[PDB]
């Protein structure tokens, strides 16, 4: 975003430690727990009845890894995330009509899950950057909103 | 609207932050005058450098508010009426930043409670710090 | 909360709406269409042209609700409980976006009676709407 | 910001109707009713106690006049929003210290000003175009805070 080299490598060397599997899968199931109305674009993934259920399914594992492998491909244009995510934000607006404020509810919820993860190494410093990261990349996806 | 397990999670949780609540408070403010610069304008006769007595004396007073309602979890709006009102009349928050708080908060209580924040914890914790926000801003 | 005031100021002005309440209703969904391009993505099976005939029926609806809330000032939760239910449970509505309706009920409001928006009725109207939109949101 | 060369027109001929002394009172004068807690900047000002306090406060129109000034010369300088508003952001953040927030909340109640005074006049395409330029002004007053 306006990221400063200081806070550029700070984002660049904890992503190198994150596992996207498990983080994405998290952060897209405490998403469907935390902000219930969230999941009204997924009634096709099954049963999201509790917070056990929402964790446990598969479909939403398997959602967050895809999520965040194109959140993680977007870190490599953080000087253009904009166009990063053009095709993508036509796409949430176009065809899948998602409300660009679910993006600032994901991102803050990423947010939760690295902090949940790291502990000690997710600085007030390093949260600062992230939350220039989140706030970056869901603005570029509302972009091409119209 | 807090259901019974909701209050259950939130007793819980709190419970565990014990002691340190007082320091979870000054870490939450630190994290929110960082990540969000604007939530300063409310403070310009603090020192908000790091470590700063001020940050950490309003950090312990912000906490043992908390503690008081998660006690009061029943009557928050009794329990805080003093608080309601010092906002309301004499402070002066705009409310948008009581949601910056309450993630600051959220985050502080991830990085330092891993086994006790599970899903439904951050659910509950969540709807708490909003029913606080609520109770805080209802004068307005 | 409302005051008497506040209470008095809302049924003089929406007494004033009367029978263009359906009118404006739908005028105030335009220009929210137009202005927060965002809230569009609620209304996917929709026509939303210029006069759109669904547009208008929906435009009804709301103003129905509304004069429904004035109708029982005394009794908000319990008026619109069903509305409530419906928003929270299938709609799933995003509680940002009752904000940008309110506003944009505020502006064909304010753009039709003239005379009757004075400054205390603006006010009166704002906390008016933020409590519809707070019973609306109230079971999420 | 994004403004068509159509919405540029609009915005440009309405404002050519405005009496920015009259609309600039009207504007700080309701946001001071509508939000009272907006009221903290100007304990200077006097007695805000009441509508007809605050609506007729002479510190408040003056102050007014002022605020829509400083916004009627943003208006000739749409192109560069941020550059234009640098300064007074500066002020606003290190001597003033009035949270961003204020000025959306501004924003929106000139909105409905100037909605009170052209009624039917302002379309709601002609709102459209209004929302992006009080966003802009919002963003650049905000620019530069710290
Ligand atoms: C970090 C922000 C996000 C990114 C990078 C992102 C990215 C993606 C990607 C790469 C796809 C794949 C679909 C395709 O290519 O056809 C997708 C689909 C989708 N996303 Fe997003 N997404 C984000 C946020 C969200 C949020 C917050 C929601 C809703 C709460 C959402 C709802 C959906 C839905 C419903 C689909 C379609 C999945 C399907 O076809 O079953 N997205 N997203
Ligand atoms: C989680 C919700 C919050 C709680 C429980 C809370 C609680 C408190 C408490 C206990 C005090 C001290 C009262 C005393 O000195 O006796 C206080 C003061 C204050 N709070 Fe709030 N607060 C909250 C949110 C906020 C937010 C979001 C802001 C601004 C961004 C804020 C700004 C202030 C300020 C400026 C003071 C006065 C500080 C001083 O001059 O010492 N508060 N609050
Ligand atoms: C305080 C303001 C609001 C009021 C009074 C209101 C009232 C209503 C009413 C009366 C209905 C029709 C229910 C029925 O069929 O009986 C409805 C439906 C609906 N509302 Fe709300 N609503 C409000 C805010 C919103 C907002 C802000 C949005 C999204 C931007 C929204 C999205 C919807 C949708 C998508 C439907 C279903 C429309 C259809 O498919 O016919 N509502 N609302
Ligand atoms: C459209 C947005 C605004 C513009 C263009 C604007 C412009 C100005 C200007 C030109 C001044 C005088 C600068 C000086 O004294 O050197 C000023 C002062 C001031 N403004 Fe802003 N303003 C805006 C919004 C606001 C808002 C919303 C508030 C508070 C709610 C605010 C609070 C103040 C205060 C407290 C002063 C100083 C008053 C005094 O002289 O004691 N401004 N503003």
């Amino acid at each position: 975003v306006h990221l400063t080299p200081e806070e550029k490598s700070a984002v660049t060397a904890l992503w190198g430690k994150v596992n996207v599997d498990e983080v994405g899968g998290e952060a897209l199931g405490r998403l469907l727990v935390v902000y219930p109305w969230t999941q009204r674009f997924f009634e096709s993934f099954g049963d999201l009845s509790t917070p056990d259920a929402v964790m446990g399914n598969p479909k939403v594992k398997a959602h967050g890894k895809k999520v965040l492998g194109a959140f993680s491909d977007g870190l490599a244009h953080l000087d253009n995330l904009k166009g990063t995510f053009a095709t993508l934000s036509e796409l949430h607006c176009d065809k899948l009509h998602v409300d660009p404020e679910n993006f600032r509810l994901l991102g803050n919820v990423l947010v939760c899950v690295l902090a949940h993860h790291f502990g000690k190494e997710f600085t007030p410093p390093v949260q600062a950057a992230y939350q220039k990261v989140v706030a970056g990349v869901a603005n570029a996806l509302a972009h091409k909103y119209h | 609207v807090l259901s019974p397990a909701d209050k259950t999670n939130v007793k819980a949780a709190w419970g565990k932050v014990g002691a340190h609540a007082g320091e979870y408070g000054a870490e939450a403010l630190e994290r929110m005058f960082l990540s969000f610069p604007t939530t300063k304008t409310y403070f310009p006769h603090f020192d908000l450098s790091h470590g700063s007595a001020q940050v950490k004396g309003h950090g312990k007073k912000v906490a043992d508010a908390l503690t008081n309602a998660v006690a009061h979890v029943d009557d928050m709006p009794n329990a805080l009426s003093a608080l309601s009102d010092l906002h309301a009349h004499k402070l002066r928050v705009d409310p948008v930043n009581f949601k910056l708080l309450s993630h600051c908060l959220l985050v502080t209580l991830a990085a330092h409670l891993p086994a006790e924040f599970t899903p439904a914890v951050h659910a509950s914790l969540d709807k708490f710090l909003a029913s606080v926000s609520t109770v805080l801003t209802s004068k307005y």
